[PDB]
C-alpha cells in the first residue's frame, strides 16, 4: 500500500524531528548537572589543596556550597571577610583555621610598606577561584552535554528504523 | 618621621579569668588605622574608631569582653597613616589569673 508506506514515512520524519528536540534537551540536563558539580568540585579542591580551608560560614564547604552558589564571588568573597574578622581577632578563641589567609594574601602589616585592604585582597582571590572553577564546569559541562546528544540522538535515530 | 606607637592596658595586664581588659593604642594625630596584633601575626584587630586624648595625639580602644588562657600572650600596636605603617610598638605580655 503505497499510501500506507508514505504515512509511516512521514511518521518516521515526525519522530526522528522530535529526537532532535529530545536529545538536546537530554543533552543540556545532564550538562547542566554535570557542570553545576565540577564546579564545587574544583572550587572545593582549590581552598582545600592551595589554601588548607576545610570549612567556610563553620560548615564544612560540602554543606556550605549546598547553600550559596560556587559562581557567588559576592558572598564567598563577604563570607571570608567577615569570618577572617571575627575568628582572627582578640575576642574569641573559636576557630584559628582559616586565618593563615591574611600571610597569604599579604595582609600582615609591614612597617614600610602601604597597606593592602582586607576585602580587595579576599576578592580579588574569589575571583580567580571562581573564574577557574567555573571554566573547568564549563569544560564538563561541554563534554557531557555533547556526550549525552549524541548517544541520544544515536539511540532514537535506530528506534525509529524499526 | 611616624612615631612608635605605644601600648597600655586597663584595668592591667593580669586579668581574672572570665573578665575583661581593654588594650590602648596611642599614636600621633591623623591616624587611620589602629591594629593591635598578637604574636601570631595573622592574628590582630583593625579599627578606625580613633579618639584624642590631646592635640597632637590620637589613640583606639581593643575590649576583649571574656579572657581566656588562649588570650594570653603578647600584644603590639602599629598604625597606618597614609602612605605608611607605622613601626610596632613595645609588646605587652597578657596573663590569666585562675580566680
Amino acid at each position: 500500500g503505497e499510501i500506507a508506506a508514505l504515512a509511516v514515512n512521514a511518521w518516521k520524519t515526525t519522530a526522528l524531528k522530535n529526537a532532535i528536540a529530545a536529545a538536546q534537551k537530554a543533552g543540556d540536563a545532564a550538562g547542566k548537572i554535570a557542570g553545576e558539580s565540577k564546579g564545587v568540585e574544583t572550587i572545593i579542591g582549590i581552598l582545600e589543596q592551595y589554601y588548607s580551608i576545610y570549612e567556610l560560614k563553620g560548615t564544612p564547604l560540602k554543606s556550605f556550597f549546598a547553600t550559596t552558589h560556587y559562581t557567588d564571588i559576592s558572598n564567598i568573597a563577604t563570607v571570608i571577610d567577615t569570618e577572617l574578622n571575627t575568628s582572627c581577632g582578640l575576642n574569641s578563641l573559636a576557630n584559628q583555621a582559616i586565618c593563615g589567609l591574611r600571610t597569604k594574601l599579604g595582609l600582615v602589616a609591614k612597617p614600610g610598606q602601604v597597606m593592602v585592604t582586607q576585602k580587595e585582597a579576599i576578592t580579588k582571590m574569589i575571583t580567580n577561584v571562581v573564574h577557574k572553577s567555573e571554566i573547568t564546569a564549563e569544560a564538563a559541562k561541554t563534554e557531557v552535554a555533547a556526550t549525552k546528544t549524541a548517544a541520544a540522538i544515536k539511540m532514537n535515530t535506530e528506534a525509529i528504523e524499526a | 618621621d611616624l612615631p612608635r606607637p605605644s601600648i597600655s592596658a586597663e584595668p592591667g595586664t593580669v586579668i581574672p579569668l572570665g573578665s575583661h581588659v581593654t588594650f590602648v593604642c596611642r599614636g600621633p594625630v591623623g591616624v587611620q588605622t589602629f591594629r593591635l596584633e598578637r604574636e601570631s601575626r595573622s592574628l590582630y584587630s583593625d579599627t578606625e574608631d580613633v579618639s584624642q586624648t590631646s592635640p597632637s595625639e590620637s589613640e583606639a580602644r581593643f575590649r576583649i569582653d571574656s579572657v581566656s588562657e588562649g588570650n594570653a600572650g603578647p600584644y603590639r600596636c602599629i598604625y597606618y597613616k597614609p602612605p605608611k605603617w607605622s613601626e610596632q610598638s613595645d609588646y605587652l605580655e597578657l596573663l590569666v589569673k585562675e580566680a
